[PDB]
């Protein structure tokens, strides 16, 4: 933890997962774009 | 955004607007770090020029939105206001970083979730030039209008992808003075591509999705902009990173 | 904050000159048919914010 839990609150361990797409092994529409970036 | 496309449901879960209580406006982006810390720019609060300095009553952000959605977006009122004490707006936004405290923490949901901040590692990793970040937020989708500025309003959150250009080439963009509180990033004219924040998007986030862990980090926060995408022009954005001492000092005062 | 373009002269903080901000202690100097704008040493008027987007639902009156 980079932040105090206790004045930060909750968050930080699970941060930058989306329900909806991470936590479901899911990808968004153009986050391949992002990847591709990095690679070639 | 200009030359965005409408984000998908909970593409950007940290995402959150922050409001003006009356009149009710959009006022600037902002994200989510926590159940109860919110992220922003300074000049999105305080900006002399406007006669701007908000108070915590001027004040709403809404959170869960992708257009009121109710059992869906959170409203909270905001208990503090924390602005980068060097913030310089006589010059060109030096420090250009706030954090916004909610009066009450939050429950998460599937459209609601915070973002990393990064650390070291993911600064040296992520940030090279021609890697692409995301900026997203319900700005304009035009710099300038026919008839009026409803016409250039979108329906929903917009998303853009934009690689992160070249310090050099910053500099050589632009007369104002770019310090190392500052990124810019964009297409080059001819490259195939276009894209850039506009009015009503500052004060939100630039992110990128790291491949080591999966997780999606800010690097930015949308600044300043000569125009919105503008050939041989480039968003200006506050460097999250250099910046997150300040961010760990006011979360970690006692009583914060 | 996005510069856009003066849009009388005595403005700063706007475009004047090309693509470039016209910054705090100069004025912008509007260009009348076929005259270059010009950003000049002087005290400016910041050229106003725009309208924000006040399209929105009404939320509950409790969040006042
Ligand atoms: C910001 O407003 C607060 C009033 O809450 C005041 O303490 C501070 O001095 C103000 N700064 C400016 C530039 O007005
Ligand atoms: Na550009």
């Amino acid at each position: 933890p980079f932040f105090n839990e206790k004045t930060f609150g909750a968050g930080e361990a699970d941060c930058g997962l989306r329900p909806l797409f991470e936590k479901k092994q899911v990808q968004d529409q153009t986050e391949k774009e992002l990847f591709e970036s990095y690679i070639e | 955004i200009v030359e965005g496309q409408d984000a998908e449901v909970g593409l950007s879960p940290w995402q959150v607007m922050l409001f003006r209580k009356s009149p009710q406006e959009l006022l600037c982006g902002a994200s989510l770090i926590s159940d109860r810390w919110v992220l922003t720019a300074a000049h999105c609060l305080l900006y002399p020029p406007w006669d701007k300095n908000f108070t915590v009553d001027d004040l709403l952000v809404r959170i869960g939105k992708h257009s009121y959605e109710r059992k869906v977006e959170k409203i909270s009122m905001l208990d503090k206001i924390y602005i980068h004490p060097r913030y310089n707006w006589k010059e060109n936004l030096d420090r250009d970083i706030a954090l916004l405290k909610l009066k009450r923490p939050i429950e998460l949901s599937d459209y609601i979730h915070p973002v990393c901040l990064p650390d070291k590692q993911t600064a040296a990793k992520l940030l090279h030039a021609g890697f692409k970040g995301r900026v997203t937020g319900w700005g304009n989708r035009r710099e300038t209008w026919t008839t009026s500025v409803a016409e250039v309003q979108p329906s929903v959150l917009q998303v853009v992808n934009l690689p992160l250009v070249e310090r050099p080439v910053c500099k050589a963009s632009t007369r104002i003075r770019i310090t190392d509180n500052m990124f810019c990033a964009g297409y080059k004219p001819g490259e195939g591509k276009r894209g850039d924040a506009c009015e009503g998007d500052s004060g939100g986030p630039f992110v990128m999705k790291s491949p080591y862990n999966n997780r999606w980090y800010q690097m930015g926060i949308v600044s300043w902009g000569e125009g919105c995408d503008r050939d041989g022009k480039y968003g200006f954005y506050t460097h999250v990173f250099r910046l997150k001492k300040w961010i760990q000092k006011v979360i970690d005062r006692l009583g914060s | 904050v996005v510069y856009t373009d003066x849009t009388e002269s005595g403005q700063n903080l706007x475009l004047c000159e090309g693509s470039n901000v016209c910054g705090q202690g100069n004025k912008c100097i509007l260009g009348s048919d076929g005259e270059k704008n010009q950003c000049v040493t002087g005290e400016g008027t910041p050229k106003p914010q725009s309208h924000n987007d006040g399209d929105f639902e009404e939320i509950p009156e409790e969040y006042l």
